[PDB]
């Protein structure tokens, strides 16, 4: 007869908890690159957690960084789901 | 590439 | 009827509900923080693909601590009976549990506070989305070779 | 070439960050009754991910706290999600 | 041979994998901690849950903190080669970020660093999957009703 | 009902 105030909420983090995100200045940040270009292919044919899957494994084989810099040279990254959803959730329906 |  | 599930929200509501994206690109000088370069690369990507997905897209740009709460009280206190889901987007510098305006923090817990189960109704039962590009701390991944 | 050493992680959290969590003494905790029944009943069909959704609805849905302490009385729980994952996992193969 | 994806997590190495589960009942009298009834319930129904999904299981009752990380470590430089995937579940008291051994906490950080992709690297490209009963703090959720 |  009731539900917990903190159900249906979904976060979608860039990186993961205590680490740096990356953002390039002339194409945009790493992990919104691959999000939309997930959702354009995937939103009419997957549930949400599995096109977040898709960007997991994206952002996390295709992008290092370069710097002049040794400290910040050759570095990676993988975004953090955490949700506390009760349903599946798909952007289309019948 | 630069870090937010 | 025939046999009927309830595996998934229902999301045939009249509309599919609000994106509002918050896009914080310049900061004030006293806080030493840099230009974020790229982003609104980022803003436009994004207003394009919540367009095609049929949500009312609001963005704003350069806010300060005071307008990121204000903004966040008062959509979460419209009516959205007719709406299936919410999403909202930070794009900023950031700690963790923390994004920045644009002349100082914000703590996360306080924005999607507004948001509860018991403090907007018309939203009850309903997805809530926050999607946040922004730091959660100083360390960096070195990687491993496959 | 390389993959981040914090990848191909998933944790499944009892409840939210900064809550409590409940735990019956004669039938066991709410999260674990919840997530032994629903791997009985789906690893044979569904992906974990959505497994682990229909455990953060059963323990929303199904329990309520009994306390004869006030603050303590008619409370609720949501477990939490958080995937660093990059490939959908199931636990049966061809 | 014909088209093939890989969208999932190959899981047909002639082994699933370990299943370990650490089940802290029974506290020392000087950290003021209570007795956990009911958490055996849940260690057995573990077992036999983990035994169907063809796991090798192993239980380990009432452990320190020391004893905790030691056993994390020996596990993390054993041969997985042949392993499908990686369980570890852990039911004890907690705090954000912290489970407790019988006798003092132990930092989550410091278990799951073991199995990093750059120091367990038989298991670098497989699932690792911690489960947790634990507090994560002292909030309480009053709920709404629908 | 206990709390962990």
């Amino acid at each position: 007869h009731k539900i917990p105030v903190e159900a249906d909420f979904l976060y979608a983090y860039s990186t993961a908890p205590g680490y740096y995100s990356w953002r390039n200045s002339k194409d945009g940040s790493w992990f919104i690159q691959s999000l939309c270009a997930m959702l354009k292919q995937y939103a009419d044919k997957l549930e949400f957690m599995h096109i977040l899957t898709r960007v997991n494994r994206k952002v996390a084989t295709e992008f290092e960084s370069f710097s002049f810099d040794a400290t910040f040279h050759a570095k990676k990254q993988i975004p953090c789901i955490v949700s506390m959803l009760t349903k599946e959730l798909y952007f289309y329906h019948h | 590439d630069e870090v937010x | 009827s025939g046999i009927s599930l309830d595996n998934s929200y229902k999301m045939d509501y009249p509309e599919m509900g609000l994106c509002i994206i918050i896009n914080n690109k310049n900061f004030h000088k006293s806080t030493g923080m840099t230009s974020r370069s790229g982003t609104d690369v980022d803003a436009a990507n994004l207003r394009e693909t919540f367009r095609n997905l049929k949500y009312e897209v609001r963005n704003k740009n350069d806010l300060t601590r005071e307008e990121i709460v204000e903004l966040m009280r008062d959509v979460s206190k419209e009516d959205h009976s007719k709406r299936s889901s919410f999403v909202c987007v930070l794009l900023s510098h950031g700690e963790e549990g923390i994004i920045f305006g644009t002349n100082g923090p914000v703590d996360l817990k306080k924005i999607t506070n507004f948001f509860r189960g018991d403090r907007c109704r018309s939203l009850t039962g309903k997805p809530k989305l926050f999607i946040i590009q922004a730091c959660r701390g100083t360390e960096l991944d070195c990687g491993i070779e496959t």
